[PDB]
């Protein structure tokens, strides 16, 4: 359910999926840079690119720009699912440590 | 008919109507503070 | 006029801690040590008590 | 008087628009021979040329200007970054002395 | 209260009545809004009450009297139509149309009205009929583009019945981008940004600025009476003291430095901050400690 | 080098988390679980009533600050958002008292309510924990010890957050209100009262998120250290132990022996809030090297009574789950 959030922007896409600016609506630095982190951590991306352009922090135009061959939805979702796995495994190791 | 006339110098209420200047009971004390009212004013608590 | 319930830059709750100093300034610690027996281990709440002026008392002296 | 009034005055012949302050020192610090950056520091790039309205072309990712044990991005061609409508320029004679004298002049 | 005070602040007695909040403060350049003496004051301290205002104002319904005709008895709107009993003309006054101690009277409502028959009877042998049917009512209404709150109502009447209506139209205009600050050093910045709590830098303990200056007001104004006030703030609170820098006396830099040492900081009181936006240490350290920001009018 | 921050006398080096695949010619971890769920672990420190501390081991800065920023003001809790007015006779009023109360932590779990859309009282069905505040002050009538303290001539001369009696909406009456509905603190000076004044209110305890108006923060200490790992090089064994035990914080470095000179190396390199005098002995600073390490982002969260800090950190780490998989379809 991301219909009014992930307004992608390939218009003059040099590579087929080049200027792929997921304009994440209703967003801050919090997810923004964590995602930016995980995305930037794949050896096929060149920008994680997260930069809130507005004065008000709601639209973090993460301008991922892959190495040309791939789309940019593929990294985007790899990173989001990787952060899913990371935070859930963190909670698993954490709440089982409150028994200390 | 209301009683909205407190006096910071005579803690008592008159509302003697017009053509009776202010006088707080038995004194001049023409310094009426008027009571607040009973409407449920709403405040953004921020 | 009254005690800020929160340390404007910390978060800690404060308003619970003014009727202890007026009972811990007469056990007569040094202010710097009446404000260590109650929790304030940062800049913030030390400001928010050391710096405040309880105009509450003097104003209410003649409120009506 | 909207695009030609601002930058060029006939009274003096000197620009009125200029980095007022910290843009000067922030950009300076970028240019300082010390500052070495990260490909992870393509972040700050992207408020400039991957950025707000009327600039979202790509950017050519200035090449990896070290290939040591530690690849690194020097601080200058992180300043000298734009990748729409390529251009050409030249300059010289900043505010320092002469002779390669810890060079802060003849940019 | 001030916290780097002067032996002449006490003598005034006006340190029982201090004029400005005492603010945690960094020395830090956020992002192009700070620049020519402008201040990134974080929210979540405007929220927690840093620097309210209680701007009052004053309406005086100088209810005259006249020789021949009379204002005397003629008080009281409240037509009481259906919509607003009766209408945003006379919506919020009261039983007697005078007072309203506590109601957000808004944007050109009536604060007080009075039928205003002043000389509608000609003083000479003029028209006979104007025995007060000729009221051109003169409302007293005005306000600005925000809600006041009538807090006091006054019928202050001198020996002549020339009824005043003194009124405490209080308007708690808490700050916003544009508000005026001073510094105690002729360093009069303005709120450039208003950042939220989570983005402001936090030292290591947990302290994040209220105000932020950038170190560009100093080296060309040379107020070095401010790089020191932040030494005797953070050394007077971390120790419980209450310091003096007084004209031609004061408290030097060495003892203050040793105080900062005793409670765990630099000689120089320069903290070791990490950056909220990204989450890792600032590369160059960050001045801190209490300032005493005054909050001007205008 | 690669997660050893350094604390030069002038500025901090090595601070960007410069380990991303293709930004180091060692090897960089196409990062997830197997290399990450083996290195990860969460120690615990002191656990206690409103203050919690622990040492995550193996994160990098972005996710850790994501926690911090979510714990501060991107987690919701129960706090007043509106104040209905009944006979507010008292002294300074109507926006400080409104906001004073706005700042009192109510103690209802913020996982058994929902947000508030535009309803009857703006809404009165699930959310409105409604609090009644009926404080009256008068003259203590038996004070033959005339001209005494206010504590002895008045009656409830102040308004603490113990007069905040709860009102029931038939919704809640049976689930929460057995006693777990009062404000956390039964002592907060909300407004002093002198004979002849009263207050009477209604307190609309909406849900909310910290970004809205930070009176919704549950946490106070959401800001932390990395972890210092202060080294030594061919030490200064002997009487210098006095110096390298008063430079660093009082427990940090041991002082053991004199015959075996042994300026006793690191004792507790986590108790030091970096006073850093050690660059001003001018004869020692070229022995010690200061290094806060990039693995153990030691946390220390403390609440404001609304929830135990464990509940708060679990809520934050799950709200990050919510955010991350709300853009993943």
């Amino acid at each position: 359910g991301e219909r009014k959030t992930a307004l992608e922007m390939v218009q003059a896409a040099g590579t087929d999926r080049h200027c792929v600016t997921f304009v994440l609506h209703e967003e801050d630095h919090t997810l923004g840079n964590s995602l930016r982190y995980m995305i930037m951590k794949n050896p096929e991306v060149e920008f994680c690119g997260y930069t809130t352009t507005h004065p008000s922090e709601s639209k973090i135009n993460l301008r991922i720009q892959t190495r040309g061959t791939l789309p940019a939805v593929e990294p985007f979702q790899r990173g989001l699912n990787e952060l899913m796995n990371v935070c859930q495994h963190v909670l698993d190791k954490f709440e089982a440590s409150i028994k200390d | 008919q209301p009683m909205i006339y407190i006096c910071g110098e005579c803690h008592t209420e008159n509302e003697i109507k017009s053509r009776d200047p202010i006088r707080c009971r038995e004194c001049g004390y023409r310094i009426m503070y008027k009571k607040r009212t009973k409407r449920l004013v709403v405040f953004d608590a921020r | 006029m009254i005690i800020p319930v929160r340390c404007f830059t910390c978060g800690k709750i404060v308003g619970n801690k003014w009727e202890a100093y007026l009972g811990l300034l007469q056990a007569e610690y040094t202010e710097g040590d009446a404000l260590d027996a109650l929790g304030l281990k940062r800049y913030c709440c030390r400001r928010m008590l050391l710096a405040h002026v309880d105009l509450i008392e003097k104003l209410l002296n003649y409120a009506p | 008087m909207g695009t030609k009034a601002n930058l060029v005055t006939p009274r003096n012949g000197e620009p009125l628009i200029a980095a007022i302050q910290d843009f000067l020192t922030g950009a300076y610090l970028l240019t300082l021979k010390d500052t070495f950056f990260d490909r992870a520091k393509a972040c700050q790039i992207i408020a400039s040329i991957l950025v707000g309205k009327d600039e979202k072309i790509k950017v050519r990712l200035p090449p990896p200007t070290i290939l040591k044990p530690v690849t690194l991005w020097t601080g200058k061609q992180i300043f000298s970054v734009i990748l729409r409508p390529s251009d050409d320029n030249p300059v010289r004679a900043n505010l320092r002395t002469k002779g390669l004298c810890a060079n802060d002049s003849y940019v | 209260k001030p916290m780097v005070k002067t032996k002449t602040i006490e003598l005034i007695e006006f340190e029982k009545l201090p004029a400005g909040q005492n603010a945690t403060v960094a020395v830090m350049s956020y992002s192009g809004y700070d620049i020519e003496d402008a201040l990134v004051l974080n929210k979540a301290s405007l929220d927690r009450g840093f620097g309210r205002c209680l701007v009052y104002k004053n309406a005086k319904c100088t209810l005259k009297r006249y020789t021949n005709q009379t204002f005397d008895k003629v008080m009281g709107p409240m037509l009481d139509a259906a919509t607003r009993k009766p209408i945003w003309r006379h919506e919020i006054l009261d039983a007697d149309g005078i007072c309203s101690p506590g109601e957000k009277v808004e944007n050109k409502q009536v604060l007080v009205n009075k039928s205003m028959p002043t000389v509608t009877q000609i003083p000479l042998e003029g028209s006979n009929v104007p025995q007060q049917p000729q009221y051109k009512d003169v409302p007293i209404t005005y306000k600005g583009a925000t809600d006041s709150y009538i807090e006091k109502v006054m019928i202050s009447s001198n020996a002549e019945d020339a009824f005043l209506i003194k009124m405490l139209l209080r308007q708690t205009r808490r700050p916003e981008i544009g508000d005026k600050f001073s510094s105690r050093h002729g360093q009069k910045g303005v709120c450039g940004l208003i950042v939220p709590q989570e983005d402001m830098p936090f030292c290591d303990s947990g302290i994040c600025p209220d105000i932020i200056m950038n170190p560009h007001g100093f080296p060309s104004r040379m107020t070095v009476g401010k790089l020191i006030e932040l030494l005797a703030g953070k050394a007077g609170v971390l120790d419980g003291r209450f310091h003096y820098g007084t004209a031609f006396g004061g408290s030097k830099v060495k003892d203050v430095c040793e105080d900062l040492v005793r409670h765990g900081y630099n000689y120089l009181g320069k903290d070791y901050v990490t950056s909220g936006i990204t989450g890792e240490p600032l590369e160059a350290y960050i001045y801190f400690g209490p300032v005493y920001y005054q909050k001007l009018k205008h | 080098m690669r997660s050893r921050v350094v604390l030069g006398e002038f500025g901090v080096r090595n601070v960007h988390t410069t380990d991303f695949p293709g930004n180091y010619s060692g090897y960089d971890d196409a990062w997830d679980q197997d290399r990450f769920e083996k290195n990860f672990r969460v120690d615990v420190v002191h656990m206690d009533e409103n203050s919690l501390e622990f040492d995550m081991v193996g994160i990098d800065a972005a996710i850790a600050n994501a926690f911090r920023r979510i714990l501060l003001a991107e987690v919701p809790t129960m706090a007043v958002e509106k104040v209905l007015v009944y006979n507010n006779t008292s002294i300074v009023q109507d926006e400080i008292l409104a906001h004073r109360l706005g700042l009192i932590p109510i103690h209802a779990d913020p996982r058994l309510f929902e947000y508030r859309n535009q309803g009857d009282e703006e809404g009165t069905e699930i959310d409105t924990l409604q609090f009644r505040l009926q404080v009256r002050c008068t003259r203590n009538p038996h004070a033959a010890k005339d001209s005494s303290d206010p504590n002895e001539l008045y009656v409830n001369h102040k308004v603490y957050t113990r007069h905040m009696t709860w009102i029931p909406l038939g919704n809640q009456a049976d689930l929460f209100p057995e006693g777990t509905i009062r404000p956390v603190h039964d002592d907060i000076l909300i407004a002093q009262l002198r004979p002849g004044q009263e207050i009477d209110l209604l307190m609309h305890c909406v849900k909310g998120i910290g970004k809205d108006h930070a009176k919704f923060s549950p946490v106070a200490t959401a800001s932390y250290r990395l972890l210092p790992d202060i080294t030594l090089l061919e030490p200064v064994e002997g009487e210098a132990a006095e110096e390298l035990s008063r430079c660093f914080s009082p427990g940090v470095i041991e002082v053991q022996e004199v015959q075996g000179k042994k300026v006793a190396r690191v004792a507790n390199p986590r108790l030091d809030t970096f006073s850093r005098e050690i660059f001003r002995n001018e004869k020692l600073k070229k022995v010690v090297r200061l290094a806060r390490v990039r693995d153990h982002y030691i946390f220390s969260v403390e609440s404001t009574g609304v929830l135990p800090p464990d509940v708060l950190v679990s809520e934050a780490i799950k709200v990050l789950m919510g955010k991350c998989r709300r853009f993943l379809d």
